[PDB]
Order: structure tokens, then C-alpha cells, then sequence
């Protein structure tokens, strides 16, 4: 899979108590996958380590690929409002040159 | 006496409207210029073609030619000579009248110079100021320096002699010495490289094979019209060519031989062509693919 790469959206230091051990840590890792031309997917992947919760949500977020619609290669087909949960995204299709002015998430 | 026809003549227009042609591609080439998102509209092959319609009117108003003037002749006229007032100021004055309904050829724009002679300006001196006062998006005070024969030359390597012209007609008058000069060399550098092909469906065509007819050069452009299978586009100019020189040896020929269509052209090549040998070449070369292959 060298023609996708891979980037880092959250990286969490989660507890779970524990009798044995008092609090617990584990690394909970948010990343998002893509080859740049227009397959792309996310995964989760939790550890004890950071560099085990790199591999786990690196190689299964490659599993779960959407293929995403792009107009001419570089836009939307059309506007995109929507709601998920209590969280609210309002996309643009914007002309060639526009750049992304989009959170830095999004940008991503 | 028959008159001369002219360039805006009725039938003039409509053979220079043909031999042009109509492009919806070119004519609508994207600008570089700034952007904002599309619109989108579902439309039934009866509104696709209405749309294409309109889209063929504002083509034709976007080709309108621009006009062809003779060059305006100097402006030296003296109002008076009040020579009590020499050697009483340094510095010409020049007055304008900036009232804003007056076409700009009938406004009244004088010199005061240092000897006291009141004079009309000049016409280099009309259009400066004309845009001090009545500014038009395009035009720069002073003359640009990209209209210098060297500077000209480098657009022409670039293949942007339309450009060239629409810079031309933004700066320039169309009556005026740098106007003519300008548009004369541009059509000069496409024959000579046979260049035809850049300024069809551009508002730029008409002027540049009026200048060749009255010249006596079409020569070229019937070389080129002929190889691109536009023949009726061919027979067009050798009758505009037999239209501005009725008295010419071609024109008498075609009128005792009643000639047309192909005819036209052959009639061309034999008596006022000044490279027949190449136009009958080609002209005949058309006619064995066309035959051969239909």
C-alpha cells in the first residue's frame, strides 16, 4: 500500500480503573487513511503502547475504504449540510484555485 | 460612379460574417479571470437547443467587428495669437471641456501655449486627456510599452495576435496612425507565418482579410482556406476580391465566363493571383480527395 498514506487525527491517554493496577493506560489512536485520489477510510486503534496503537488503527482503517465522488478531481459534486450527532458540517463546492479553507481536521 | 464598397456595407459584412465563422468553443473560451462556483439546470433537448440558440446570438454579438477607419488627419487650427501674453508663462496650459454630455469628437480641448497662440489640441494630446477625465476600463493614460516592435514580436512567437488586437482596440482609436500601424503588422506577421487559423471565430477576422483583399494579397489566405476543406469560405473572398476590385482582369474574366463556385477560385489563379501556381495545387489536390475518397 505504498501509494496511500497515513495521518494521525487524535491521539488519547484513556483510563480504565483497575483493582490490580489503579488506573490504567491505555493510548486510543484516531487515524485516517487515503491514496489521494479519491479512496479514503478511518479506524480506531487502542494499545497499552503507542507505537502497537499506530499499527492496530493503521492496518484496519485500510479495510474500511469509502470511495469518495470528486467533480473534475478536485471538488464536491454539490453542497453537503448534515448533522451528525451534535456535531454540524455545512460543505461548499468551491471553483478550481479556492483552496481548502476547511477545519484543519478536514484539511487533513 | 460605382461606389466603393465599404466595410460595413450590408453585403460586406455578410462575407465577412461567412469567411469568419462561428465557433461556440473559441468564442466562449474560459478567461483566466476570477471564478465563482457553477450553476446547474435540468433541461430538456428542447431547452438544450434553445439554450445553444442563445448561446449562438450572444456569439454573434460578441464577433462584431471592430470598426476600419481611414487615419484622421492632424489637427492645426488657431483660435488666436494673443501675443501680449509671450514671455508672461513656462508651461503650456491645455484646457478640456469635461461637460458629460458632449461626444468626445465634438469636445473642445485647447492649448495655451507660451507664445500666447490659443490652439486646438492635438489628437495625441484629445485622447490623453480624454482619459484624465472620462476614463475607460482598458485604456492607460499614456501609451504601453507592449505595442513596441520588439515587444509585439514576442507576442507573435507566442501565437497571441488576437490579444495583440484586443489590446489594440482597448488603447488605441480606431482612426489613429497607432491603431492602424498596430493591426497592419499583426496582419503582416500572419501571412507571412500563415497564421490564418488564430483569429477565426475572433471579432479580428474580418479586418485582417478586408486588409488582405484591398492589398491584393489573398493569395494566402485562399491557400489556407482551400487546405482546411472551407471552399465556400474560398469563393466567398475571391467575390469579395472581384466586389472591391470590379475593374480588375479576374473580375472582367469571371463576368465573360460567368464563373462560380470552384470556377471563381480558378479564375483567381490564372489572371490576378499573384501565386497562381500554388492556389490551382491545392485547389486541385481538395478536389482529387474529395473525389477520390467521395
Amino acid at each position: 500500500y505504498e501509494d496511500f498514506d497515513t495521518r494521525i487525527l487524535e491521539v488519547r491517554n484513556v483510563f480504565n480503573m483497575t483493582a490490580k493496577e489503579g488506573r490504567k493506560k491505555s493510548v486510543r489512536v484516531l487515524v485516517a487513511v487515503g491514496n489521494g485520489n479519491g479512496a479514503a477510510g478511518f479506524a480506531i486503534g487502542k494499545a497499552a503502547d503507542r507505537g502497537d496503537a499506530f499499527r492496530k488503527a493503521k492496518n484496519r482503517a485500510i479495510h474500511y475504504l469509502h470511495y469518495i465522488e470528486r467533480y473534475e478531481g478536485h471538488t464536491i459534486f454539490h453542497d453537503i449540510s448534515l448533522r451528525f450527532k451534535r456535531t454540524q458540517i455545512r460543505m461548499k463546492k468551491q471553483p478550481r484555485g479556492y483552496g481548502l479553507r476547511c477545519h484543519r481536521a478536514i484539511i487533513t | 460612379e460605382v461606389k466603393k464598397p465599404a466595410f460595413m456595407d450590408e453585403e460586406v459584412q455578410r462575407i465577412l460574417t461567412k469567411i469568419t465563422g462561428l465557433d461556440l468553443q473559441k468564442t466562449f473560451r474560459p478567461a483566466i479571470q476570477p471564478l465563482k462556483p457553477p450553476t446547474y439546470k435540468l433541461m430538456t433537448q428542447a431547452q438544450l437547443e434553445e439554450a445553444t440558440r442563445l448561446a449562438v446570438e450572444a456569439a454573434k454579438v460578441r464577433l462584431k467587428m471592430p470598426p476600419v477607419l481611414e487615419e484622421r488627419k492632424p489637427i492645426n487650427d488657431v483660435l488666436a495669437e494673443d501675443k501680449i501674453l509671450e514671455g508672461t508663462e513656462t508651461n503650456k496650459y491645455v484646457f478640456t471641456d469635461i461637460s458629460y454630455n458632449i461626444p468626445h469628437r465634438e469636445r473642445f480641448i485647447v492649448v495655451r501655449e507660451p507664445s500666447g497662440t490659443l490652439r486646438k489640441a492635438s489628437w495625441e494630446e484629445r485622447d490623453r486627456v480624454i482619459q484624465i477625465y472620462f476614463p475607460k476600463e482598458g485604456r492607460r493614460v499614456l501609451p504601453p510599452v507592449i505595442f513596441k516592435d520588439e515587444n509585439l514580436k514576442t507576442m507573435y512567437s507566442q501565437d497571441r495576435h488576437a490579444d495583440v488586437l484586443n489590446l489594440c482596440v482597448a488603447q488605441f482609436e480606431p482612426d489613429s496612425a497607432e491603431y492602424i500601424k498596430v493591426h497592419h503588422q499583426t496582419y503582416e506577421d500572419i501571412d507571412r507565418h500563415g497564421k490564418y487559423e488564430l483569429l477565426r471565430s475572433t471579432r479580428h477576422f474580418g479586418g485582417m482579410a478586408w486588409y488582405f483583399v484591398n492589398k491584393k494579397k489573398i493569395d494566402g489566405l485562399l491557400i489556407d482556406q482551400i487546405q482546411r476543406d472551407l471552399v465556400d469560405d474560398a469563393t466567398s473572398l475571391v467575390q469579395l476580391y472581384h466586389m472591391l476590385h470590379p475593374d480588375g482582369q479576374s473580375a472582367q474574366e469571371a463576368k465573360e465566363q460567368a464563373a462560380e463556385g470552384v470556377d471563381l477560385i480558378k479564375v483567381f489563379a490564372k489572371t490576378e493571383a499573384q501565386r497562381g501556381a500554388y492556389i490551382e495545387l491545392a485547389l486541385q489536390t481538395y478536389q482529387e480527395i474529395v473525389t477520390s475518397h467521395s
